[PDB]
């Protein structure tokens, strides 16, 4: 652990819960502005203190504080870095983290509940100790071809990893942080989410929209506020639905990659859209999108 | 395809036999079979249900709480691990972690 670090080059599980490393806070801002639905926050930590690395795509431990409510030590709660490699800052000091505060009514006594961990983030306070556990990720890697076509498709806190992705690509900072990577491909973000205020990060992403019409196209998804022709509130997978055709051409391609992210059961209707629309073409999604795993072309992340 | 999936348990001793399809995951298959499994976030997000493979396969790709390393020795996650083969395996297995 700590010490361990001795083969390959992607910083992977560089620290251990039997070796936190008690990160501090720097901000914690909102993302979700008056009429949005729940509670989301940018938090970002201060790395200074021990040798913390990462990438883009890696997820990043959190540890939180308590040894009474049962009985054992509190566990692992890992949380997709929302940050590229050198931190939010555009130098390596620092890391951002995009933590959904969990509530629910209790299955039985219907009392609202709140997971330890994110409701500890969410309200949590600058220059608060974190203990951080080493990155713990490989399987949404960034390639590192600017030719390369970055399909996203995420749903709420699953923007993490495509922020990671689209700063990286199309921060002005970055791009000199990284001269040799100067993205000049193709990407695009299936963005979904309950309502424009809900919209997280927007008026970064879209940002980088203006400026980069050739390189990155930007489709929201507003189930609260947009309808398909059909007469349905406007889901993800409504949406790639819709660009079924064009997103499955794109993924035909020979290095076009796909990265989805956000809560489980977001990937059943999206396998259905390409499993239609390629069908038409006469081929098994299922059987096709079986291989793309194999060569690496499909990231799937949701929890 | 649908493969057997033999549980077993370092303690009671159990080398209880179970038969999964090709599209579920090892947890809801023998779970609903007769075997109540321990889990939580059944998300792929937690350690509550990991698995220490014997001899098999199964499908990680849907994970990302998930060490190359501790992948490296065969340890699975029985709520979201689908049979890429015959598999035996040994549940109650969170402890070896952390
Ligand atoms: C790879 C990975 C990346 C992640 N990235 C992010 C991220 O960037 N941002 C983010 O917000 N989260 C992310 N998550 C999820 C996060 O790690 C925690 O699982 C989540 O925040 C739960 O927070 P908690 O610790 O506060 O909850 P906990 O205290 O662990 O409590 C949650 C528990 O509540 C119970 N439960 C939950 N809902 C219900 C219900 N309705 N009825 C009955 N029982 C229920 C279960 O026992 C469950 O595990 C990610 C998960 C993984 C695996
Ligand atoms: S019950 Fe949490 S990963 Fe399986």
């Amino acid at each position: 652990t700590q010490a361990k670090a001795k083969h390959a080059d992607v910083p992977v599980n560089l620290y251990r819960p039997n070796a936190p490393f008690i990160g501090k806070v720097i901000s914690n801002e909102p993302l979700v502005k008056e009429g949005g639905i729940g509670i989301v926050q940018h938090i970002k930590f201060d790395l200074t203190g021990g040798n913390l690395k990462y990438i883009e795509g890696q997820s990043i431990g959190i540890i939180p504080p308590g040894v009474d409510k049962n009985g054992k030590p509190e566990k692992l709660r890992l949380y997709s870095i929302a940050s590229t490699r050198h931190g939010d800052d555009v130098d390596d000091k620092t890391i951002s983290l995009c933590v959904r505060q969990l509530e629910y009514k209790h299955p039985e006594s219907g009392e609202t509940v709140y997971g330890v961990c994110s409701t500890y983030l969410t309200h949590i306070e600058p220059g608060s100790e974190v203990k951080i556990t080493g990155p713990v990720g490989k399987e949404m890697l960034l390639p590192d071809d600017p030719e390369a076509n970055v399909i996203m498709l995420a749903t709420g806190t699953g923007i993490a990893p495509m922020r990671t992705y689209l700063w990286r690509m199309f921060k002005d900072a970055e791009r000199a942080a990284n001269p040799e990577y100067q993205f000049k491909g193709f990407s695009w973000l299936v963005f979904g989410v309950p309502t424009t205020p809900n919209i997280l990060y927007k008026e970064e992403l879209e940002e980088i929209q203006q400026k980069y019409p050739d390189n990155f196209r930007l489709t929201y998804a507003i189930s609260r506020e947009q309808k398909n022709p059909q007469g349905g509130r406007m889901y993800i997978q409504d949406r790639v639905a819709e660009h079924a055709d064009e997103l499955w051409q794109l993924i035909k391609n020979q290095k076009t990659h796909t990265y989805i992210c956000g809560l489980r059961g977001m990937e059943e209707g999206i396998d259905a859209a390409l499993s239609a629309a390629a069908a038409k073409e006469g081929v098994t999604w299922s059987d096709y999108q079986k291989d793309l795993k194999k060569a690496g072309r499909w990231h799937v992340e949701t929890y | 395809a649908t493969f057997k999936v033999t549980l077993i348990n370092e303690a009671e001793g159990t080398k209880h036999e179970i038969e999964v399809p090709d599209d579920e995951y090892i947890l809801d298959a023998a779970e609903e079979q007769g075997y109540d499994l321990p889990f939580s976030c059944r998300a792929g997000a937690c350690s509550t249900c990991a698995g220490k493979l014997v001899s098999g396969t199964v499908d990680q790709s849907d994970q990302s709480f998930l060490d190359d390393d501790q992948i490296e020795a065969g340890y699975v996650l029985t709520c979201v691990a689908y049979p890429t083969s015959d598999v035996v395996i040994q549940t109650h297995k969170e402890e070896d972690l952390y």
